[PDB]
């Protein structure tokens, strides 16, 4: 069974080697959820610090691509790190050679042309990573578009990704047939922040600390994640209300 | 001669349509103003197949990057990628370019050298006629024209070069650009310098040529039974 | 040393009403020394006419070069190229060879098997188009040739009175230039004709 | 057994088998000794004939002058890593005008046979080598396996029944490290130590191949009726 | 490393064969039959299309009759697209014989640097070989009208009358007991027609099923004319035999 | 990069089948349905939306695609298969092409360039086939209007209309029955709505279904006036409305 | 079965089983720590005297990259050699662009991306070391660890090879008791009793301490190994820990 | 071209006049010679326009990249990547960059590098062919630790000099001021610096 080796048909017509990537997505055991605002776009993430030797301030997987991209992982952290290296290199060169900053969503589809390649070449791997990339993009808005192994991409107006994303996904497409809306109508991010977090806990039925999350904004003109303290704040006046 | 300057709500380019060899004129009904993308153009001076060829590849890579980004192609993209390859050939590619146009970031007008330097401005005038044109362009821009006084001045620029530069003649090209409309193309804008009717017909009588042979030419493919 | 006048010889192409002429000479020398009167500088690629003066071994090598590409567009085509598509072929080929060019100036004429248009342009070595209604020169009598269809040439002329036009262009022209002349060749072309002339000039 | 094909696999338990088979080439090699004192350091070298018509292998390489190997496996490759020192040797005295130090020629032949372990296509190389030297930091005798594993030593044997020798050294490791400027003595000890691993043979005047380096001694090979004096 | 996927294409097996020749000669078996017949005065190309459906657009489809040049055509049998990288090299390779020479190409030329082709992917470069035969016909002014056939091994030979795809073995032994050397184009013409209607595994033998092509120095004035039949053209020539 | 893939990945089994191609052909057929109908003055391609998630914004995933002016694709299959070779056939329409003559290919020619890119990975060192079947409908001055399909295999078909994919069978003798030489654009519109809904087991609307079609010159979509040869493309998205419109009078 | 016998496959799982091999190769090795203190980091390791012939304080394993950060490794030294000659080539062409000496998490990545690129082909073997490393940049202390996959965290300590679990637990200890921090000449002293204690795993032979450190007070941040009287402190503390 | 920098107590202030000249010909009145390769770190132009226009482009990719990896990149590292460029290039190039940034650290940085792509850090620099005639002024009245509007003054004093007398520079007087507070653009027209 070499055809469950290398990236070459199954009889079935399947690439079992894409199949498996997808299996090493979960290994880490997090769960990423993505929403947009009217003004902004915000990524939050599960942070799980299990050595008490770790510096936990060196334990993420939120990377900040270019001034306006930011891309969560859901995947084991060297493949995540192979991948935002080359999102950061292409996005840069993007904007030496065409004078603008790349948008999100070309972004999105030249790491998954990348993906594809490794689907269609042997000799190389796929990566076992996806990567949700988000920003406001000075065309089309708030915007969240996700990659996979298999070399796929689509927009969002909310996503979710890890072992329990079924459940955060099934909870916000009951808020979306409430509301009715592409978004959270909310004027500040804080307050988006505030809804990904609330939504989260209800989702997972689990309660978070500022050292179990990790957060990331994207507003117009620049992408940043959030101190403890800064998502302790969050907290707050989820608890308070 | 070729100009650009902006106006209200968009951007306007000139040209004259005179190309010389030496001393003698090659052409009096050539287009300066090169397509790039709907509503990005590229005025040409300088060595004539460079200035062609330039807009061309590029305009060609803009429209493979508008498919992949699945975006309207903007002005410091044609720009960039005109003054990266320039540069690379260090002037050997003896192309001067004026590019304007409506891009959803608002309207451009950008000056390229052959070396690979560009230039900003609100008006610019590039060539043999450059001169000319600036003049005008100097004593009549203001800020906030309409576009019924930016097509006055932007011919009149074009014109300064038709009469006073012998590099520069017969008809003024236009390419207006506005803002939330469709780019119009206005070929022969002016017609200034109509040849004046001859004095006699040198139509000769026939036979008046002597012809050794003749002969039929088969020009269509298999004659056949 | 300068290649575009060590053989000399010209082209001349001029539109008609519902028809093209294209001309040349056929001198070719080394300098001075005249040694073919046989050298004919048009060639056609089905029902496009290409005359090209310059450098003698480039004209060889360039017909060569378009009876090849000609002869693979037929073949993937199923059709024959058109004069404003083969134009741009020959543009693209000059232009490739930007910064070693063939030291020829090309001429093309015929007539849109579609339309029915008529159609000339002509080149400079690198591939600069220029597509004129009335009529292109070519080679080493090019000012002389200039000079005379400017005077002589009229729009809608018949194919009969075109050829006696293209005739007088070339000869007179011709006859102020020591590196062309030795015999001329005229092609009327009409969309489904074509007569070929020799024309009796002096020969010196 | 299925992690045994090529140099790029890894065994279930975390080891390189076609590293640990090149390794095996070394132990049917011929015993080699190397041994040191602060002054000199000295090769003694059993040398292997094919039958009785066949001169014996040479197993003694000179690099400089100051440094040089012995042999125990595939020759071939001994001559590779060899040329290689000798060029490395050269380059440091033709740029730095510097003789090479004995802990850098070990470093660089650690990362030459490391390079042929993590690489398809190549295979390890299939020899082990002891290295002696005089330098700026006195004596030196360094052991390279093709691992890429290089060991300084004061004394160390490598080949068939090489596991005599080193234990003899392991005792007299108080007495030879003190014979300073006494060439003929710490010879005749390492001579002493190559024959705790003879077995039937004993050592010949054409069997026998010895190598000295020192403070003022040029690495010099002694072979034939040179190293009679020592039987 | 990546030699636990290498096929290893180009190997003999203990008996001296080439698998993947031998295998790729098996997938032509399967191929729609294409027969070709030289004569006196002309030669003949006819061909059986594989897909037959209603809604294939027959007039615009090319699967089996290519046009290498004016005086060269082949027949193909085999995967159509491995078929087609090897017609446009054919091409090319006329066309800098015509740029070198001033000469239009011997037919033996082209076919030998085809066949050379061939022959490289079986020796080197651990590629699979290409999937196809081809019938050759051809005219030119040394030997005349030719036929020739080569094969995924780089094999070629020359023919009086030939077959390449199914059912050879049977389409062969008919062509050997109908065929004369004193034959003419027209003659031929029926033979071909006749012999794909008895080996073809179809029901019965339509125009929407052919491809047809004629090679005649029967053009204007002793030239010579490559024509491939427009299908009205082969539904006319099915009903002037006494096949429809 | 060490690529040490330089044998092919494709190869002929004792059958003579290629492996490779055949489950590529396997792939195909689990993907959803596509199809194309060629009318006298145009020709239509239409296939389902498939939304991986309803929080997915379909809008941004296009399965119809332009390739030229005047051609465009559609694809039953791997997408992104389906993306790289959109990206690779719209490239080559220029480089081997556009940058020689002046114009964009005829469809048979852009056509042919797609299938001998994935010919060639069908043989090359290291690579499987494309896992897809394209649809090309296009527009040329000189052949017309027409309408192609490419298997993994590059082999390419000329179809009066077809369909590719899940319930192509069905499909495709649907259209055999419902298919004359005399349909006008919109009597192709509407049969390939009817013969799409048989495949289709949810949601039937403009948000669910693609549909584009090769018809008249839209020069209103061009955006610039002023050159009298340049009349605009043949190539048009239906939009979301569009479709809607002509499923009240389905 | 066979998912384990070529290096980059994904088995069904979705694991390679040829990187969790080599850490087979990294759990054989000897054990090496690292400590980070207030303002630097010590590394310490265990060294085997397989034989009396080995020259003391001679065959130095610790491996120094530009001037301020410090390399150890557990499993193939080879393996660990050839990934600080490609570390001092980052740190070398990083200085030359950048001018300043390259930052601890910068070259952290430099080597992670090449350690990983060793998982994406078959035509290669993972790295068969752990490596414990740091220094003091601009914005102070720094140490890692880095595994085949070419997985790398910040740590408070760092523990692989044989006596892991005994200096992790030992390690834990320090940061549970000392949250305002531990100095540059605590952390020493420490480093020499958790290799000690972690010598009971490797007990048969007897062993040879190493230490080395980058503190921005005794060391002027940059790299030195701990030699004479401040290393027999060290060894002294560590034998009356023992007993 | 007339170009300088002046660090001050609170940061630093590049300054440059507005004329490119092609000849005797000014080709633009109204050049901005004052690019940003980073929000805090800028460089003054002269030599060739379009060797040090890719040479600026090349600079801003490579502090972008490393700000994606490294954070905000030091004013020396914007100089190191200039040198670079213009040593290894220096059979090609006709480039003389003048670079200066603000760090909270490091406070205002000018570093210039001449023709040669040699690199020399100092608290004031002058440089095009508008330098030479305000080399004596600029030494005399130059003092450290100047306020904002003492560095204003200075700049527009000297290039005003610079204008007078070099027929290469001339037009507007633009600075950019780089502090804590952020970037401050100013403009100064000749009916203000001419009468001075
Ligand atoms: C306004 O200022 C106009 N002044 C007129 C003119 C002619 O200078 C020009 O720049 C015009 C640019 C246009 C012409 C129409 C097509 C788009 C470009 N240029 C020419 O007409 C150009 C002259 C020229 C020759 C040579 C050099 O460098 C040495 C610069 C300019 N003519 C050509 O290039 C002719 C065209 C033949 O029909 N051919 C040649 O010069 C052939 N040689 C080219 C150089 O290399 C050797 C071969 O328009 C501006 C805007
Ligand atoms: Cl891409
Ligand atoms: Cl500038
Ligand atoms: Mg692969
Ligand atoms: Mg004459
Ligand atoms: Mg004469
Ligand atoms: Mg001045």
């Amino acid at each position: 069974g070499y055809d469950r080796h290398i990236t070459i048909f199954s009889p079935e017509g399947r690439l079992y080697q894409v199949e498996y990537a997808f299996k090493a997505t979960n290994q880490t055991n997090i769960n990423s959820l993505a929403v947009r605002g009217k003004d902004c776009t915000v990524v939050i993430s599960q942070k799980k610090v299990p050595d008490k030797l770790l510096d936990p301030t060196t334990v993420s997987y939120i990377f900040c691509i270019s001034r306006t991209i930011g891309m969560v992982v859901n995947g084991p952290i060297p493949d995540a790190r192979n991948a935002a290296l080359r999102a950061k290199a292409e996005a840069a060169e993007f904007r030496y050679k065409y004078g603008y900053d790349m948008p999100c969503d070309v972004l999105a589809k030249r790491m998954a042309n990348l993906s594809q390649i490794y689907t269609q070449r042997a000799y190389m791997r796929p990566l076992g990573v996806i990567l949700t990339f988000v920003s406001v993009d000075e065309e089309l808005g708030p915007s969240i578009y996700k990659t996979d192994p298999a070399g796929y991409y689509v927009g969002y107006k909310a996503t979710a990704t890890g072992p329990k994303q079924q459940e955060i996904t099934t909870n916000l497409e009951n808020h979306f047939k409430k509301s009715k809306i592409d978004h959270i109508n909310e004027e500040s991010w804080e307050k988006v922040v505030e809804f990904a977090i609330t939504h989260m806990i209800d989702a997972l039925g689990t309660e978070f600390s500022k050292n179990d999350l990790e957060v990331g904004v994207a507003t117009k003109d620049k992408f940043f994640t959030l101190s403890a303290e800064n998502i302790e704040e969050r907290l707050v006046a989820i608890a308070e209300q | 001669t070729i100009a650009g300057l902006v106006f209200q709500d968009g951007v306007i380019l000139g040209a004259d349509t005179r190309a010389t060899n030496d001393s003698v004129v090659a052409d009096k009904s050539c287009e300066k103003i090169h397509f790039i993308a709907p509503k990005i153009y590229c005025c040409g001076a300088g060595v004539a197949a460079d200035a062609e060829a330039v807009t061309q590849l590029i305009g060609s890579n803009i429209e493979l990057h508008s498919l992949y980004t699945s975006r309207e192609p903007r002005v410091v993209s044609a720009l960039q990628m005109l003054k990266q390859h320039l540069f690379k050939y260090q002037g050997h590619i003896g192309a001067y370019l004026i590019v304007a146009g409506v891009d959803p970031t608002g309207s451009h007008l950008f000056s390229i050298h052959a070396h690979g330097s560009t230039d900003v401005g609100y008006y610019l005038s590039l060539g043999s006629g450059s001169l000319a044109a600036m003049a005008v362009l100097e004593s009549h821009w203001k800020q906030d024209l309409t576009k019924e006084e930016a097509i006055k001045l932007a011919s009149d620029a074009i014109q300064a070069g038709i009469w006073n530069d012998l590099g520069s003649g017969s008809n003024v090209d236009v390419c207006v650009m506005e803002i939330g409309k469709d780019a119009e193309y206005l070929r022969n804008y002016l017609t200034p310098n109509v040849r004046e009717e001859k004095q006699k017909s040198y139509k000769f009588p026939r036979g008046t040529t002597a012809v050794l042979k003749e002969s039929i030419v088969n020009i269509c493919d298999i004659q056949e039974e | 040393s300068d290649p575009s006048s060590i053989n000399g010889g010209i082209v001349v192409a001029m539109t008609g009403k519902d028809c093209v002429a294209i001309a040349c000479d056929l001198r070719l020398g080394s300098q001075s020394l005249g040694v073919s009167n046989k050298f004919e500088k048009i060639f056609h690629y089905g029902h496009v006419f290409l005359g090209i003066t310059g450098l003698a071994t480039d004209v060889t090598t360039l017909n060569e070069m378009f009876r090849y590409k000609t002869n693979l567009y037929k073949l993937k085509e199923e059709r024959a190229i058109e004069p404003e598509t083969f134009t741009q072929l020959v543009s693209s080929s000059l232009y490739e060879r930007r910064f070693g060019p063939y030291f020829v100036g090309p001429v093309v004429a015929g007539i849109n098997s579609k339309s029915g248009k008529p159609f000339i342009a002509g080149f400079d070595l690198i591939g600069c188009i220029d597509e004129a209604k009335d009529f292109i020169v070519s080679g080493t009598a090019s000012d002389q040739l200039f000079g005379m269809c400017e005077s002589l040439y009229e729009p809608n002329l018949e194919p009969e009175d075109l050829f006696e036009t293209i005739s007088q262009a070339l000869l007179n022209a011709a006859d102020r230039d020591a590196l062309s002349g030795w015999g001329a060749v005229v092609y009327i072309i009409k969309k489904d004709e074509v007569v070929k002339r020799y024309l009796k000039m002096r020969q010196d | 057994n299925n992690y045994d094909g090529d140099t790029v696999t890894f065994s279930p338990t975390g080891r390189l088998f076609q590293v640990e088979y090149a390794l095996e080439a070394i132990k049917q090699g011929s015993v080699t000794v190397g041994l040191r004192s602060n002054t000199h350091a000295v090769l003694v070298a059993l040398k292997r004939n094919a039958d009785e018509l066949s001169s014996y292998q040479k197993k003694i390489i000179k690099c400089d002058e100051h440094m040089g190997l012995s042999l125990a496996g595939l020759a071939p490759d001994a001559r590779v890593l060899s040329n290689y020192l000798r060029q490395q040797c050269n380059y440091s005295s033709l740029v730095f005008n510097r003789k090479l130090a004995v802990e850098r020629a070990g470093h660089l032949l650690c990362d030459k046979a490391q390079k042929n372990t993590q690489s398809y296509g190549g295979r390890p190389y299939g020899v082990g080598l002891l290295i002696i030297g005089y330098d700026k930091s006195g004596a030196h005798l360094l052991e390279f396996q093709p691992s890429g594993n290089v060991t300084e030593l004061y004394g160390t044997a490598i080949g068939a029944r090489s596991q005599g020798a080193k234990t003899y050294l392991e005792r007299t490791l108080d007495t030879f490290i003190k014979i300073d400027g006494n060439p003929d003595e710490l010879i005749k000890a390492g001579v002493e130590a190559i024959s705790q691993s003879l077995r039937d043979e004993s050592l010949t005047v054409d069997n026998l191949s010895i190598a000295i380096v020192g403070k003022d001694t040029p690495f010099t090979i002694y072979d034939g009726e040179a190293v009679a004096k020592y039987i | 490393g990546s030699r636990r996927y290498d096929s290893r294409t180009t190997i003999f097996s203990p008996e001296g064969r080439l698998y993947q020749v031998e295998y790729a000669l098996e997938s032509i078996s399967h191929a729609g039959t294409a027969i070709g017949i030289m004569a006196s005065d002309g030669i003949v190309l006819a061909a059986e299309r594989k897909v037959t459906s209603t809604l294939l657009e027959q007039d615009t489809s090319t699967e089996k009759l290519y046009k290498l040049n004016d005086k060269i055509a082949v027949a193909v049998a085999g995967l159509t697209a491995d078929a087609e990288i090897l017609i446009n090299t054919a091409r090319i390779h006329a066309q800098n014989y015509l740029k070198t020479y001033n000469e239009d190409i011997p037919v033996e030329i082209l076919v030998r640097r085809l066949s050379d082709i061939k022959q490289g992917y079986t020796q080197h470069g651990g590629l699979r070989p290409f999937g196809v035969s081809f019938i050759y016909a051809g005219y030119d002014d040394r030997y005349g009208y030719q036929l020739y056939t080569s094969n995924p091994s780089g094999n070629y030979t020359g023919w009086k009358a030939i077959s390449v795809g199914a059912n050879t073995s049977a389409a062969q032994t008919l062509l050997q007991m109908d065929y004369k050397d004193d034959m003419k184009v027209d003659d031929a013409i029926e033979l071909a027609l006749k012999t794909l209607s008895k080996t073809t595994d179809s029901s019965a033998l339509t125009y929407d099923r052919l491809e047809f092509a004629t090679i005649r120095k029967g053009a204007n004035d002793g030239e010579v004319y490559q024509k491939i039949f427009k299908p009205q053209e082969i539904k006319d020539i099915l009903v002037k035999t006494g096949i429809t | 990069m060490t690529d040490r893939y330089s044998f092919s990945l494709t190869t002929f089994s004792p059958s003579g089948k290629l492996g490779q191609i055949d489950y590529a052909l396997t792939a195909v057929k689990q993907g959803v349905t596509s199809l194309g109908i060629k009318a006298t003055n145009g020709v239509v391609i239409a296939t389902e939306k498939k939304s991986s998630s309803p929080l997915a914004m379909s809008e941004t995933l296009s399965k119809v695609s332009l390739l030229t002016p005047d051609i465009g694709a559609v694809y039953s299959g791997m997408g992104p298969d389906y993306r790289v070779l959109v990206d690779k056939s719209r490239k080559v329409a220029h480089t081997s092409y556009k940058r020689i003559y002046g114009e964009y290919p005829p469809t048979k020619l852009l056509v042919s360039e797609v299938a001998k890119i994935m010919q060639e990975a069908t043989q090359s060192g290291g690579v499987r086939p494309f896992g897809v079947s394209l649809l090309i409908a296009g527009h040329d001055e000189f052949n017309g209007f027409s309408l192609y399909q490419v298997d993994p295999s590059g082999s390419y078909f000329p179809w009066k209309a077809t369909a590719i994919g899940k319930g192509s069978v069905a499909a495709k003798t649907f259209l055999e029955k419902r298919w004359n030489d005399e349909l006008e654009l919109e009597d192709a519109i509407h049969i390939a709505l009817l013969t799409l809904k048989e495949s289709v087991e949810g949601e039937f609307n403009g948000d669910t279904i693609e549909l584009a079609i090769i018809g008249d010159e839209n020069p209103d979509l061009l955006g610039y006036t002023g050159i009298p040869t340049d009349k605009g493309p043949r190539f048009r998205k239906l939009t979301s409305q569009e479709i809607n419109d002509r499923l009240e009078a389905l | 079965t066979g998912y384990d016998l070529s290096n980059s496959v994904f088995s069904p799982d979705g694991r390679n089983f040829q990187v969790e091999y080599a850490v087979k190769a990294v759990e054989n090795g000897t054990t090496s720590i690292g400590i980070k203190c207030n303002d630097g980091v010590v590394f310490a390791v265990e060294k085997l005297i397989t034989s009396k012939l080995l020259v003391p304080q001679k065959n130095v394993k610790i491996q120094v990259v530009d001037r301020h950060i410090g390399c150890v490794y557990s499993g193939l030294i080879p393996d660990g050699r050839h990934l600080v000659n490609r570390g001092r080539e980052e740190a070398a062409s990083f200085k030359k662009l950048y001018k300043t000496p390259i930052p601890i998490p910068a070259f952290a990545d430099r080597l992670g991306q090449y350690v990983q690129a060793h998982t994406l082909y078959n035509s290669v073997r993972p790295f068969g070391v752990s490596t414990i490393f740091g220094g003091v940049d601009k914005n102070g202390a720094h140490l890692y660890m880095l595994e085949p996959s070419g997985s790398y965290w910040g740590y408070k300590g760092a523990a692989t090879g044989k006596g892991r679990q005994s200096a992790k637990a030992e390690l834990e200890k320090l940061v549970d008791h000392h949250p305002e921090g531990l100095s540059a000449r605590e952390a020493v002293k420490q480093a020499a009793k958790i290799i000690y204690l972690a010598h009971e795993d490797n007990k048969e032979k007897d062993f040879e301490l190493e230490i080395s450190w980058c503190s921005l007070s005794e060391t002027n941040g940059l790299h030195k190994f701990v030699k004479g009287d401040l290393l027999q402190e060290a060894i002294d503390f560590a034998q009356k820990e023992i007993n | 071209t007339s170009i300088m920098a002046v660090t001050f107590k609170d940061g630093v202030i590049l300054g440059a006049d507005s004329r490119t000249t092609t000849g005797a010909y000014i080709a633009n009145r109204v050049t901005d010679k004052l690019t940003r390769v980073h929000d805090k770190i800028w460089c003054c132009r002269s030599g060739s326009a379009a060797d040090t226009q890719a040479i600026a482009d090349i600079v801003q990719y490579h502090l972008e990249l490393y700000t994606s990896q490294y954070g905000t990149p030091s004013t020396e590292t914007a100089a190191s990547v200039f040198k670079e460029l213009c040593y290894e290039n220096k059979d090609n190039l006709t480039a003389g960059i003048i670079v200066a940034g603000y760090d909270d650290k490091n406070k205002g940085e000018v570093y210039t590098i001449p023709l040669g792509g040699s690199v020399h850090k100092l608290p004031y620099a002058i440089a095009g062919s508008g330098s030479t005639f305000i080399y004596g002024y600029c030494d005399k009245n130059f003092r450290e630790n100047m306020s904002k509007e003492e560095t204003v003054d200075f700049i527009k004093h000297s290039l005003s000099q610079a204008i007078k007398w070099d027929g290469s520079s001339g037009g507007v007087i633009r600075m950019v001021v780089l502090t804590a507070a952020g970037v401050e653009r100013l403009i100064f027209y000749p009916d203000e610096y001419e009468q001075l």
